[PDB]
């Protein structure tokens, strides 16, 4: 389906975030600062701050080249 | 000859029983003919006229009393013997004897075992009690009592009684009173749901000459090893039989190369020359181990990057990559280094592997929390030895019976300990009074100190 796609991203995260889009064609018209909010759920802040609950991240966020990252 | 004939049985309460403590008289501290008012469980100086016991029954009115040297009971108000089928429960809490059919069953025995304040527990597993704060004795104990070998020996009296012993050896007493403290332990008709181990430690005390000390948390290791070596010195005749109990049980043959290193700020032409002088070649010398030492490697000492703060986890198999040809030890000794390689030659039928933490570093001693992974099911060390002496061996696969934990600092820490139930093959987690039932699972995740091994 979106083999450059695929090289990208995880399979399973092209897969989800395919799914949660529509659609190849449908995310592809998404722009790019939507695509990487997708299932982005609102997590709900426990008394902790915001920022433990890192909020505004989606499928890409929890990907495998991003998470080979140093938080900051 | 009014016996069977007692109105005071009626008075006898087993709850206040406690047969643990040192069998002395509570007015004259006397060793000889003690006896215990079933009333109150003090004991007193013997059965007589104008005795300590004669006084408790004429004070107290306590009419029934047990002969702690005899088994027998007896009224001394009246001073009259008793005989009854009753009251052997009493004298099986206070002298457990065991039958060869019923030592075998242990391993197979699959029953709650129900103590008398209805505390069901389970033969073997039976919580230690803590005196002053030297848990690692108890769990030392806890992992010993686990080994069928060592059940088998040492439940019966007789099988480690009749041998000749030193005129003034003390160290039969330690190994005579591991005996009685064991079958304390695998007793199914305890009056308590605990043992209390504090004849046992002032007998550790009163042998090993001051160190051990019950106020002390000495070290689990070194507290093994000595009990360990005490128990093949104790037994066998005046003269140290070659195989103890503990010799097959637990030693091994174990072989090591030790070869010489030269200075290494020398010339390479004359380090190469020393090397052919015939003095820092390499050396066999075989040896006999009770346990494996085993070394944990250097601590990464900064975060990860990807995952900042990871503890660190090692397979089993790199720790078991020493004991052979091609990993050697550079033994930095503070005069010259050594290059010793070592290498298994005779696994021992039960094997004994200590985890080396508590390393004194150069200004004081740290505690290496790195943890180690390996199958609980089973392991497999026939890779592990020489291809002369593998022809020997046909079992050469493990499974893990007992396992140490320490948990905090070296200043102060708990000594945890996981035993597998033979029968039920489940495993139970004790400390102190505290036993609970721990799923295999999260065996490993846990500071690994001292692991008990059987090649079944």
């Amino acid at each position: 389906i979106a083999p450059n796609l695929s090289i990208i991203i995880g399979a399973s995260t092209a897969a989800k975030i395919m799914g949660v889009a529509g659609g190849l064609t449908n995310l592809s018209k998404m722009p790019a600062c939507n695509i990487m909010l997708l299932g982005a759920q609102r997590k709900t802040l426990s008394g902790f701050s915001s920022t433990s609950v890192l909020p505004h991240t989606g499928y890409i966020y929890h990907s495998d080249i991003v998470q080979s990252l140093p938080p900051d | 000859r009014r016996s069977r004939h007692c109105p005071y049985l009626d008075t006898i309460n087993r709850s206040v029983l406690d047969f643990d403590f040192e069998k002395l008289c509570s007015i004259s501290l006397s060793h000889i003919n003690a006896y215990a008012c079933l009333v109150c469980g003090k004991y007193f100086q013997g059965r007589g006229l104008k005795s300590h016991a004669y006084i408790h029954s004429v004070q107290f009115s306590h009419h029934v009393f047990l002969n702690l040297h005899t088994l027998k009971f007896y009224c001394l108000p009246d001073n009259y013997e008793i005989i009854d089928s009753s009251l052997e429960d009493i004298t099986y809490v206070l002298k457990p004897t065991f039958t060869k059919q019923q030592i075998a069953n242990l391993d197979k025995q699959a029953k709650l075992s129900r103590a008398y304040d209805g505390t069901t527990y389970l033969p073997g597993i039976v919580g230690l009690n803590n005196i002053k704060a030297n848990d690692y004795a108890n769990a030392v104990l806890q992992a010993l009592s686990n080994v069928p070998p060592l059940r088998n020996y040492f439940l019966e009296e007789d099988n480690y009684k009749n041998i000749k012993r030193p005129p003034g050896d003390i160290m039969f007493l330690l190994v005579q009173r591991f005996g009685e403290l064991m079958r304390k332990l695998w007793n199914p008709r305890n009056f308590k749901a605990h043992v209390s181990p504090h004849e046992m430690l002032q007998a550790v005390v009163l042998c090993s000459k001051k160190t051990f000390q019950i106020t002390k948390q000495g070290d689990g290791v070194d507290f093994l090893s000595w009990f360990l070596n005490a128990l093949h010195s104790a037994l066998g005749g005046t003269k140290k039989k070659k195989k103890t109990i503990v010799t097959d049980v637990f030693q091994g043959s174990m072989r090591i190369f030790t070869k010489k290193l030269p200075h290494p700020d020398l010339p390479a032409e004359e380090k190469e020359q020393l090397l052919h002088n015939d003095e820092y070649q390499e050396t066999m010398v075989e040896s006999t181990f009770m346990y494996l030492t085993l070394d944990l490697p250097t601590a990464p000492l900064y975060k990860d990057e990807k995952e900042q703060l990871i503890i660190p986890q090692v397979p089993l198999f790199n720790i078991l990559a020493k004991f052979n040809g091609i990993t050697e030890k550079e033994y930095k000794t503070y005069k010259e280094n050594f290059l010793k390689r070592f290498q298994l030659t005779k696994l021992p039928p039960y094997l004994i592997f200590c985890i080396k933490r508590f390393t004194k570093n150069n200004f004081f001693v740290e505690k290496n929390p790195t943890i180690v992974n390996f199958p609980i099911t089973n392991v497999d060390l026939r890779e592990y030895l020489s291809e002369e002496v593998q022809a020997v061996h046909k079992n050469t696969t493990y499974d893990l019976i007992a396992n140490i934990v320490h948990d905090g600092k070296p200043s102060e820490g708990s000594y945890r300990i996981h035993v597998l139930h033979h029968g039920t093959g489940k495993w139970y987690e004790l400390q102190d009074l505290q036993v609970t039932d721990i799923l295999p699972q999260m065996i490993t995740l846990s500071e690994a100190y001292i692991q008990i091994w059987k090649r079944r």
